[PDB]
């Protein structure tokens, strides 16, 4: 539904001469979509609720949510001396949120020789997949088309190594950075979204 | 904020006088909770001649 | 220019996005214009010749 | 005839330099370690690298 | 209405080849207008609200809005030690303001826009992507190379080797 | 940051195999079937004279294809 094979075969100069069968084009396309999503940070399913122990960095509220939940949905916290849960509206685009230093309660359990009364750690539950209706811009789309266009004719036979920063490594190798979706335009395409 | 210790645990058990050990007991809770304070204010005006 | 003492954005850094501009800071010593060493020598001559 | 006649210029210099002191005191970054990454770092671990440092 | 397909097919000289249909050309056309409103900013979206809480630590209360509202619509703030909500008229172009929750709108588009300068970079970006896919990283004048050390690199990337990136800088600061 | 701990690991379950095999292993097996290690190569060429020591430090039989690079990007 996102990208039909006809759009791939038309941009990638392979409608007339296939050069690839169909199932590998599916196989390449899955790889094309699961490379940009983790390069910028995204998913392909809505409401991906994640339960996760949140480790408050310092104490001034340097909590970092590992999935950047919805832009206005209240994330809930519990455990870690938090006797009563409390919600929090997160930042859109960023995950750096702040734990209010004002504690609502501290339900400690002084005295026990079965759990050494240490703590139940601070935990949080929130929803990922802020992308319902799936409205990803064409930016990732064109780069993904560039990724498949690079991979359709690159089985791994030619070397195709391009130079990086000037100084030649002391080992005397051929260089580095011979990478699909990198030595092509793909990186320059879906970079207007990475912060 | 202030302390709110809930209930002392049950520590001793009247064990038999042969075992070389006690038996664990229930813990107690302290409930470190808080409370805020409100404010009260208002205004009132006057003239200057009409007050002299 | 608007970083002088008492400016709009005074004391803040200067950001140039693209078209890298190149600054070079002049020295302008100006601390030996009177030639301090070959001046006091001649002063000592015209003072010693008067017997001072 | 007051000493204020011949101190006008230096007090102007004094206030000007102290003004430079105030502006340059608050306004210049006090941070170190200007770390910069590369263009192939899979943002999603670039934070992981940031958290590590 | 901004850029008609007849101008594209006559600029890129691609009108008799069915390999570039309308659907793929539309995908290119929306990919050259979303990268035009992002390197110099053009606000390509209908009027859109945003709910967003703000913070305090900033001494004088430097408040940056994460979505840069349109030009002058009053953003209202509430909560976080602020007893009564109040509006704020922001300066157009940027989102750096001065003094907690807030809500605003970011959707400036009613009257068609995009003066001539931006289209030129757009046509060049389209003219690039139609016949320059991600394979065969090229060299000077679109030739190939056999440089024993490595390759030249960064040439098959769009909008930077051709036009737009520098045909749009004239609208930056 | 809180010994011994056992834990069932692995997102295998529904045959995860996201990218790294699908791209890298195919590229590498192709490289190993159509490029055995017998002669040094160059960029889209069979040999460059260069009148000095060859640059065949890696392009002989190593992982030059984007295989190990997709492996990189998934480890990342």
């Amino acid at each position: 539904t996102l990208l039909p094979l006809q759009t791939i075969r038309e941009h990638a100069k392979c409608d007339d001469n296939p050069r690839v069968t169909d199932d590998l084009l599916k196989l390449y396309r899955e790889a094309a979509f699961e490379a940009a999503e983790l390069y910028t940070g995204l998913s392909f399913t809505p409401e991906k609720t994640i339960v996760e122990p949140i480790r408050l960095k310092g104490r001034r509220g340097k909590i970092i949510l590992s999935a950047t939940p919805i832009a206005g949905r209240p994330v809930v916290f519990y455990g870690g001396g938090l006797g009563s849960p409390l919600e929090l509206i997160p930042r859109p685009g960023s995950n750096v949120l702040f734990f209010p230093y004002g504690s609502p309660d501290r339900f400690q359990t002084w005295g026990d020789c079965h759990t050494c009364d240490v703590e139940s750690q601070l935990m949080a539950t929130y929803v990922t997949g802020r992308r319902c209706e799936n409205s990803v811009p064409a930016g990732i789309i064109i780069g993904i088309l560039k990724l498949i266009a690079w991979n359709i004719n690159n089985p791994g036979d030619e070397v195709m190594s391009v130079r990086n920063t000037l100084n030649a490594n002391a080992q005397g190798l051929i260089g580095g950075t011979n990478n699909g979706a990198v030595i092509s335009g793909a990186q320059d395409e879906w970079f207007r979204y990475r912060r | 904020t202030y302390m709110k210790i809930a209930d002392y645990g049950q520590l001793g058990e009247y064990t038999c006088d042969a075992k070389c050990d006690a038996e664990f007991g229930e813990p107690g809770n302290i409930r470190h909770l808080e409370g805020k304070t409100y404010d009260y204010r208002g205004v009132f005006c006057f003239n200057r001649k009409n007050l002299q | 220019e608007e970083t002088k003492p008492g400016g709009d954005n005074g004391g803040e850094i200067i950001f140039i996005a693209g078209t890298d501009v190149k600054v070079q800071e002049m020295k302008n010593d100006l601390s030996d214009i009177h030639s301090k060493v070959p001046l006091d020598d001649q002063a000592r001559t015209i003072a010693g010749n008067f017997g001072i | 005839n007051t000493p204020l006649q011949a101190i006008g210029v230096p007090v102007a210099l004094y206030d000007a330099l102290m003004a430079r002191a105030i502006d340059s005191a608050d306004g210049t970054p006090n941070s170190k370690w200007l770390v910069t990454a590369s263009r192939d770092l899979d943002d999603g671990q670039a934070k992981e690298v940031k958290e590590g440092i």
